[PDB]
């Protein structure tokens, strides 16, 4: 049935901006404070995104939040490479609407390579084809893409939910193709895409801890938010101890 | 809570 994409295309979030002001130069502490600010922003939707997916509230309530706090980097990566290739068909990244870096901010960024990286995953959707449908399910299943190595509070519940949406995306596969090897293709392409948006955001989780460390040196600001989440549970994920899940080797 | 912004938001 269409009940499982209506749910979802019914709570994407809208348009959300950075409040960058565009008439300051384009420098690292200018461009990275509002990133920052788009962060928080952005972490909103996905917190009231989340709390409407089907299931989701099957969850222990500290699994719930957990999840939110390892993934919204990968969540929120894959989502602005999907605007980029929408809106300027990947050739530059749009993070909002009122903050688009071009090459000079790629640079004054000071994280090119990891913006480099982000539109090569912007153009993917492109070289691939990817559906809104697709697309769609293929962030949900993001959200629980990322957990501790020992495990969350309530392991079972969270393995049963990402099993039903793993099983929802080979269910939007199948939808348009009788052939089953096509079928199969398509599963390997999306599953591949999926994992390497992995290596991505662990680029991000990286830049973004050491930029906070030296937030103050810099005149970089961190939102309330952010700086927690970046403080308390980046650094499980930089230290090993929460993991992504990787479908392919 | 080691994250008692987020909590607080969250848990409204
Ligand atoms: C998630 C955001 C903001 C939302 C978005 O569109 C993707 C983008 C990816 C880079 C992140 C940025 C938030 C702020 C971060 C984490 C900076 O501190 C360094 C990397 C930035």
């Amino acid at each position: 049935q269409p009940i499982f994409l209506n749910v979802l295309e019914a709570i994407e979030p809208g348009v959300v901006c950075a409040g960058h002001d565009n008439n300051q130069p384009d420098s690292f502490a200018a461009l990275l404070s509002s990133l920052n600010e788009l962060g928080e922003r952005q972490l909103v939707h996905v917190v009231k995104w989340a709390k409407a997916l089907p299931g989701f509230r099957n969850l222990h309530v500290d699994d719930q939040m957990a999840v939110i706090q390892y993934s919204w980097m990968g969540l929120m990566v894959f989502a602005m490479g999907w605007r980029s290739f929408t809106n300027v068909n990947s050739r530059m990244l749009y993070f909002a609407p009122d903050l688009v870096f071009n090459e000079y901010r790629m640079h004054k960024s000071r994280m090119y390579s990891q913006c480099v990286r982000m539109r090569h995953l912007s153009q993917e959707f492109g070289w691939l084809q990817i559906t809104p449908q697709e697309f769609l399910c293929m962030k949900a299943l993001l959200l629980f893409s990322i957990i501790p190595v020992d495990g969350l509070k309530n392991q079972k519940f969270f393995d049963e939910l990402r099993m039903n949406y793993i099983k929802e995306l080979d269910r939007i596969i199948a939808c348009k193709r009788k052939n089953p090897t096509s079928c199969s293709r398509r599963f390997y392409q999306l599953t591949k895409l999926l994992d390497s948006v992995q290596p991505i955001a662990r680029e991000l989780h990286q830049f973004t801890f050491d930029l906070l460390i030296k937030s103050h040196m810099v005149s970089v600001d961190f939102p309330e938010m952010m700086a927690e989440i970046i403080s308390v549970q980046v650094p499980k994920i930089l230290s090993g101890k929460v993991k992504p899940i990787y479908f392919h080797t | 809570s080691n994250t008692p912004r987020f909590k607080e938001y969250f848990m409204q």
